[PDB]
């Protein structure tokens, strides 16, 4: 049961963009200072960062919601390009907070607002170069998991290792590094792009453009729906293909595939979480939750309760089926009347005579599942 | 639908389509036509009048159904598929128009349209200051080559 | 428009022009249509039925777009306008159409009409004594060779 | 009773050029590697192999076919030469996978798509060279028909030994290398040619030439009936003109025959597969189910969205009508309206109320056979 009573439960401490605004972290061949995270489109971006001289991933992952659907991101610099230690795991792709100090990092995001989904491009951009033992890597993407997992509502995008084949894969998911969390997913073939910097081709791994895509999908229809066939613009071609001999040992273990079809060109097929929690295997329905409570805690935003009293209780759950009737409406939900797809409870018994200090407890059933 | 006394009702009219048409306000010009044919001969060497055979049997008629959209927005889902048929692709395709009962859960009456219909016209409504109840319908003219039940 | 339930409204239909047409009442009979082709065949040397093919594409038909300012002033912006035309020279003109959203501020569909746009007629109303609610209108018609969204 | 809900019916492994499309498997010299697998015309043919001067059985196979109908192939290097092991059956021309490298051999099968037929033209003349006889040759004609079982929707095209009496066929096939199976065709004779490279004579296969037949048979008629009657465009003469005696005795054992006609010329007059089930005794019958089988998987893109939707069953039903009807419109099936020969059916019972992804069941009569 997800929280249905607040941002935070014991202390109330306490006292838009859309889905399309994720985050980025990696090194810039120019930039801003690399602390304050800024937001934006391509046509700042390259101003700020740099024409690709850098020779940096976020350079081209970056394009994932330009030369795809989009509007803005936050990029995350770290440091920048070299003249004509960053490659460690502990800076930049890392949680580099900096002892509260919201350093370059999964760290300095946590002051951040509005973001669904965190890339790590330039993690394995020096995989070679800094030998980064797949500890240096384990250690990080650990580290964006937990971010994710504490923030409550964004993503992890993880990457595959570099070079390997299909059994290699089911290894290093099966036995050195699987991470079981309904807040990752990861998607395995490298893809083939170019770089006009210089020339016709670099490789890139299965991001950026790949989550250009959420952005498209979700305007095309509701995030319930899953981009489980969908093209990625901009990609050129694919290091392997991956058979049905092959999809039958990967999808089973949560690890999506990109393949070159015949006749409909390249396109995101898996669809899973990289999660062994049968709840949240469809990637679409993690995403589903995450944007209803998003809306809903926006839109029932009072401060400091006054009163326990049932007017309040009256007030939520009138505004709570208001906004959920129209997911019936509309095709989102399953069921022949409201009666059935959805369901509001707010009085006494979740609100109990104690009665000390926040209630507003609100509990809810969304198809099958209870928050 | 318990008794044979009731009939369909203009319920919620609704349309299989790969175009996003999701929200509609109404359908119409819809038919099913034979062509007949009329000879008239003389009788067989008698005292007898002539015939008339009106039981000959030529081929089956093909027409458009009027759609209107509630009205114009943002979204320009029919502008770009006559843009696509003013190109020179045959950008066709198959659509279903649905009759659902007072139940909606029931869904009787499917009428398939043939998969080489397309869009010919597009037509805006008058747009005059304070008129007030009218509110920019946009009508889409598509062609049906055939239409079976 | 923060919903897909609300549809544009004849809120303030107004247009781009370099002929000063400040101010006007109504804007009508505007359409977008592409012609079609319609021939038919017997099959190919068995007992089928012959067909109809309904996807031929013939070009793109242009026409003319009412334009009624409120009434006659002193100002004479149109008459001077089919006065070029009449003389000979060829005095065309690009135009915008434009529909605007409640707030105002929001202006999401635009029509182009083509640089060839001319005007051929100048029409007055009628002038009867103690009518009232007549009152002098002027329609302006203009063809349009070309519109594009 | 063949596949039609899914590729793959038990897990949910399932988430231009032509038709006239062949693969040609065997050695060549200064021809591009094994693993860039070409789909070629024959100029581009020739830059990647030379003007016949190898000594191989490919420039033959593929300008035979290419001078009849079809539009382009595949070509597998597979290995190289000798100046003026490659030959060997394991070391390239057979069941390579290479971990799935899939870069020789038998090994681009599956990885490649857009094949219908499949054939070998030089390991069934390694034999004398390199010794490659009996079951090193064997080996690979089972691997080819193999591979083609396995895809659902391949043919392979094998020869008989160079030199030997009616009767020798018949023992050869029916005690030594019989293969009983719905992938595969052979035809008796071989076929005199030459080789402009050396000389104005050669001794060649039933092979490459006959891909053609079918190419330019289901190009300008279609695969209505089968290329019974058609000439051999580029065949000299014959190695022996099979007379009545010998056309009888091939006749049952499903042996297709090639003869000579007095002012008809060479033409392909055999009609079988190589198959004991008498439902696939037919090449006609077998091409025309695999032809509707490549229509109808393109056409659905629907593999991956709300497994539970009925209203997908009338979406499938109207897709599927419309397009068997035309072809009953046309001359392929035997019967006076669709009622009496086309049926299709998707309802609740065919897709049962649990829901299971395997989803996407369709009943359908064929002509009369049931998929």
């Amino acid at each position: 049961m997800p929280s249905y009573l607040s941002p935070g439960v014991y202390v109330e401490e306490v006292a838009g963009v859309g889905t399309s605004v994720a985050a980025f972290v990696g090194l810039a061949p120019t930039g801003p200072l690399n602390e304050p995270t800024l937001v934006t489109n391509w046509t700042q971006y390259v101003a700020a960062f740099g024409d690709f001289t850098g020779g940096y991933y976020l350079a081209h992952s970056v394009y994932g919601f330009f030369n795809n659907g989009g509007s803005a991101a936050y990029v995350v610099r770290v440091g920048g390009s070299a003249e004509d230690q960053a490659e460690s795991a502990h800076p930049g792709p890392a949680q580099y907070l900096g002892d509260s100090s919201d350093r370059t990092g999964f760290g300095g995001l946590e002051a951040i607002d509005e973001i669904s989904m965190v890339a790590v491009p330039d993690l394995m951009a020096a995989y070679q170069r800094g030998a980064i033992d797949l500890e240096a890597v384990k250690a990080v993407q650990l580290g964006l998991i937990a971010h994710c997992e504490l923030m409550g509502d964004r993503v992890a995008i993880i990457d595959p290792p570099p070079n390997q084949n299909a059994r290699q894969i089911r290894v290093w998911r099966q036995e050195t590094a699987g991470y079981d969390s309904k807040y990752a997913a990861l998607y395995y073939p490298w893809i083939k792009s170019f770089d006009p910097a210089t020339g016709q081709s670099r490789l890139v791994p299965p991001s950026g453009h790949v989550a250009g895509i959420w952005a498209r999908n979700d305007s095309e229809r509701g995030v319930h729906k899953a981009p489980a066939n969908e093209v990625v613009r901009g990609a050129v071609d694919l290091e392997l293909q991956i058979t049905r001999g092959e999809q039958d040992l990967l999808n089973p273990i949560g690890v999506n595939c990109i393949r070159s079809f015949p006749g409909r060109g390249i396109r995101v097929w898996g669809a899973r979480t990289l999660s062994s929690d049968p709840a949240w295997r469809y990637l679409n329905i993690r995403r589903y939750f995450n944007y209803l409570e998003e809306s809903i805690l926006i839109g029932t935003q009072w401060v400091v309760f006054e009163p326990n009293d049932h007017n309040l209780w009256a007030r939520i759950r009138r505004n709570v089926s208001a906004f959920l009737v129209n997911e019936w409406r509309n095709g989102a939900l399953f069921g022949q009347s409201p009666d059935q797809a959805y369901y509001v409870k707010c009085d006494e018994e979740t609100n109990p005579p104690e009665s000390v200090d926040l209630g507003r407890v609100v509990c809810e059933i969304g198809i099958a599942p209870v928050k | 639908m318990s008794l044979p006394k009731p009939e369909d009702v203009l319920v919620a009219p609704n349309f299989g389509i790969q175009i996003d048409g999701v929200m509609v306000e109404y359908l119409n010009s819809v038919s099913n036509l034979q062509i007949e044919q009329d000879v008239i001969r003389y009788q067989q060497n008698q005292g007898t009048t002539g015939r008339n055979n009106v039981t000959l049997m030529p081929g089956v008629a093909k027409d458009g159904s009027v759609q209107v959209e509630r009205g114009m927005s943002q979204s320009s889902v029919f502008t770009q598929w006559i843009n696509d048929s003013m190109a020179g692709r045959m950008a066709t395709a198959r659509k279903n128009a649905t009759i659902i009962v007072m139940d909606y859960e029931d869904n009787p009456v499917k009428r398939w349209n043939l998969r080489n219909a397309w869009c010919s016209k597009v037509v805006a409504g008058t747009l005059k200051a304070g008129d007030t109840n009218a509110l920019t319908e946009t009508i889409t003219i598509v062609f049906e080559e055939l239409v079976v039940e």
